[PDB]
RNA sequence: CAAGUCUGGGCUAAGUGGUAAAGGAUGUGGCGCCGCGAAGACAGCCAGGAGGUUGGCUUAGAAGCAGCCAUCCUUUAAAGA
């Protein structure tokens, strides 16, 4: 679920993080390693 | 030359072979797979059925221990109301039922299990398994 | 291949089923494809070398086919009529059944419900050896259509035109329909199986077999293993063997047997409409 | 699909859409509802699209109550086609939604499961919407 | 129930809504006068209180009269309570909805279906002096199917329904079924 | 490029400004209602965190933790079927 559009909380332990003016989400499965674009 | 246990299986009643879990378990420990059979089911040769909790525990020369609880509450229970099965679905479906001595009856048989060392206080801990299995107390 | 490898081969194992009894050789007793019966990958696969090489044979390797089955669902009546008359031999027959689907597992019934004598006594036999005959080829795919219970419960006739042939064709008729009509459904072919595995693998090994359109049945221990058994279907059950000694890294052995048959999950019926 | 029975007209005029509603406003059967934000035409198929996944969603639920109804016939003419030529014949049809319309409300369902498929109704819908209750919605006769 | 109302005099009934109150208008047979009250605390009244509990109105004339709201008007584009109509009760015998208390639970209720409110707030009639309140209906021996109406209902030591009797009070309706198909 | 790098208060931190949509976001300021508060609260440490009982039904097996329901009791300082 990396690249994308509509990023979200694919459960709890995922965390919406913006480092660099880029809103990015992550968490302890790999798969959850999102970031907007 | 195997190690040892606090082995907490969970063999019924009469049914005593060797096999598994009493096997790969029960292979460190020594056990007379057969002093069982005749040490329990003498005491069972009562009940004859419901499951037996038991905490089979061995030590250095290679011998074992194990000590027995009774059978679960929802068993006592399944016979004193013409039952086999709870009632799948708990509240709606009453299939039986049982007075408010028959309660204070079985509160007896598993009341130095418990905690509570009363009958007000384990009657209740069977009548809440009443509704857990959908039985009724007739009151 | 061509039918002309298809020779080289005969020759391939007249020799090779000597020099190796190891295996053995068996032609699909209802068609035609030949199986290649080894012990292991490698096993057949080197043979695969030999065989196309010092033998030069040259020919195609996919897996088995599966003997499904036809049947249906919903019991029918229909009509068997014949009838051409035209001016002489006027080849006169028809016939009424009731069709009615059985267990999977049931075969072949037929019943004889002619009261008086509606049909004439000669001709009956006929008119099964039509109905029997039929039943071969599927409504679907073509596949022996059966489990169910055929009964004859009327039908006429006339003095002169009707004709033993005649009635087999009319009963060939009411038999040839009353499937299509009475709803058909793939039965297939279910598999025993028993894996002995540590219960070290088994964790998968149990996994793999659900994820194999098959359900499980137990696990009676067995040595200082445990066994598994449970159905399956042949089809996902082809090369289990490089599969078993897969999730076990070779402590793992399994059987087969056969059991029953049974209606596959149409959105596989659709599939097999080829 | 749903559309009308009979007509007078087998075509009809665009209009063009302005504030306001007329009416339907309100609640008056259910418990909650969705309303429109924007004005549009929304055509049978987005509806459906909607409704379905509306019940789908909530499986054994309650009742949905459909407050729009198309009417009005969508033209379209034929593809490579020139001007002229009379109008164009009909390919759909559409209810005129206005903002402040009631669309769909349900009734009989916990509050967890009506204001989640109307979350997602929104999403077949071409335009934006209110998920309303039921407070001041007291006479609205 | 209370409220904070005050006078208007009549200047920019929309200057008051910006303003950041909302225009009133309370009368009856006898007095109208015009007015306007605080929104946040005509939520959280209205918000409860409704049409059904009355409200007395405090103004800065000692009066402190009680009202049903007899009507209000919206702002359609966004629902925002444009204009009340305080009916200031009296003494007489006046008409008012009363609320519907549902008391007992159906056969729908464990079967399944709905219980369609279809008309939770009746309109009888009764003296200020009597202010009832949930009328409450039988229900129980009910299954999807049909439903009961007219005036069934446990009419108060002098509450005395104009409404018909005859209009369908409720019914209960069959749930929708995930797994369903009938075009075929 | 002719006339305020004018004055007071406020927002914006992308060069947004310097042109676009649904839909995403602990952006960033601002108004609000409504809770816990020193017989010790938020983050916080070490602690305990249990027994009836693997609840009942179902299943291959369901033991707090597929999924139906159901949610009583208990010994307590406290522990959810």
């Amino acid at each position: 679920m990396k690249v994308r559009a509509s990023v979200k909380r694919i459960c709890d332990k995922c965390k919406v993080i913006r480092r660099h003016g880029r809103v990015y989400v992550i968490c302890e499965n790999p798969k959850h390693k999102q970031r907007q674009g | 030359k195997k190690v040892v246990a606090v082995v907490k299986l969970q063999l019924p009643a009469g049914k005593a072979t060797p096999a598994p879990p009493v096997g790969p378990a029960l292979g460190q420990h020594g056990a007379n797979i057969m002093e069982f059979v005749k040490a329990f089911n003498a005491a069972t040769a009562n009940m004859g059925d419901a499951i037996v909790p038991v905490e089979i525990t061995i030590y250095a020369d290679r011998s074992f221990t194990f000590v027995t609880k009774t059978p679960p509450a929802s068993y006592l229970i399944r016979k004193a109301a013409g039952l086999e099965k709870g009632a799948h679905k708990p509240g709606r479906e009453k299939v039986g039922r049982i007075t408010w001595e028959q309660v204070l009856e079985i509160a007896k048989q598993k009341m130095p299990d418990l905690n509570t060392t009363d009958l007000e206080a384990a009657a209740r801990m069977i009548a809440g398994s009443a509704r857990s299995m959908g039985v009724e107390v007739v009151g | 291949k061509t039918k002309a490898d298809q020779e080289k081969l005969s020759q391939a194992l007249a020799r090779l089923a000597e020099e190796d009894p190891t295996f053995r050789v068996s032609t699909h007793p209802e068609t035609g494809q030949t199986i290649i019966s080894g012990m292991g990958e490698l096993h057949l696969e080197i043979i695969v070398d030999r065989l196309k090489r010092e033998f030069k044979v040259d020919a195609n390797v996919g897996k088995p086919q599966v003997a499904y089955r036809e049947t249906i669902t919903k019991p029918v009546d229909v009509e068997g009529k014949f009838i051409r008359q035209t001016g002489g031999r006027g080849q006169y027959g028809h016939v009424k059944i009731k069709v009615e689907p059985l267990p999977r597992g049931s075969g072949f019934e037929f019943v004889n419900a002619i009261v008086g004598g509606v049909i004439p006594k000669e001709y009956i036999p006929a008119v099964q050896k039509g109905i029997e005959e039929a039943m071969q080829s599927g409504p679907l795919i073509g596949f022996p259509v059966v489990d169910i219970k055929v009964t004859l419960y009327d039908g006429s006739y006339h003095e002169v035109d009707s004709s033993e042939m005649a009635f087999k064709i009319a009963g060939s008729m009411a038999i040839k329909e009353a499937v299509q009509k009475g709803d058909p459904v793939i039965l297939e072919p279910i598999m025993r199986v028993e894996v002995t595995t540590p219960e070290e693998y088994m964790g998968d090994v149990i996994g793999d077999l659900n994820a194999r359109r098959g359900q499980i049945l137990g696990m009676e221990p067995r040595g200082n293993a445990q066994v598994i058994r449970a159905f399956v279907p042949l089809a996902e059950m082809f090369g289990y063997a490089t599969d078993l000694r897969s999730k076990t890294q070779g402590r793992g052995s399994f059987v087969m047997f056969f059991d029953h048959y049974q209606e596959v999950p149409k959105q596989v019926q659709e599939k097999l409409i080829k | 699909m749903l559309m009308p029975r009979r007509m007078k007209y087998r075509k009809q005029q665009r209009g063009r859409l302005k504030g306001a509603t007329k009416g339907g406003d309100y609640v008056a059967f259910g418990d909650y509802g969705l309303v429109a934000l924007e004005p549009a035409w929304i055509t049978a198929q987005q509806i459906e699209a909607a409704r379905v996944a509306m019940v789908r969603h909530f499986r054994r639920g309650g009742k949905i109550f459909i407050r729009i109804f198309p009417d009005k016939p969508y033209t379209k003419k034929p593809l490579e086609v020139r001007m002229g030529k009379g109008k164009g014949n009909v390919e759909g049809y559409v209810a005129v939604v206005k903002p402040g319309r009631v669309m769909f409300e349900v009734a009989g369902v916990t509050e967890e499961q009506a204001m989640e498929a109307l979350r997602i109704a929104g999403h077949k819908l071409p335009i934006k919407t209110k998920i309303v209750r039921r407070d001041a919605y007291d006479e609205a006769q | 129930y209370r409220l904070k109302a005050y006078y208007r005099e009549g200047e920019k009934p929309s200057a008051l809504r910006r303003a950041g109150k909302l225009p009133g208008v309370m009368y009856n047979r006898h007095l109208n006068r015009k007015v306007y009250v605080d929104l946040v605390e005509f939520d959280k009244v209205f918000r409860q209180a409704s049409i059904h509990h009355v409200i007395v109105l405090e103004l800065p004339d000692g009066q402190s009269l009680p009202t049903l709201v007899r009507q209000v008007n919206l702002d359609k584009r966004r629902r925002r309570p444009e204009h009340v109509d305080f009916f200031v009760l009296s003494d007489e015998p006046v008409e008012m909805y009363v609320p519907l208390r549902f008391v007992g639970t159906p056969a729908g209720v464990r079967a399944g279906g709905v219980l369609q409110e279809i008309h939770r707030d009746i309109l009888v009639k009764v003296s200020p002096r009597n202010i009832p309140e949930f009328i409450e209906v039988d229900v129980s021996g009910l299954e999807i199917g049909d439903s009961l109406h007219a005036s069934d209902l446990k009419l108060p030591p002098g509450v005395e329904l104009a409404v018909s009797p005859e209009e369908t009070i409720a019914a209960v309706v069959p749930p929708e079924d995930v797994e369903k198909l009938a075009e075929e």
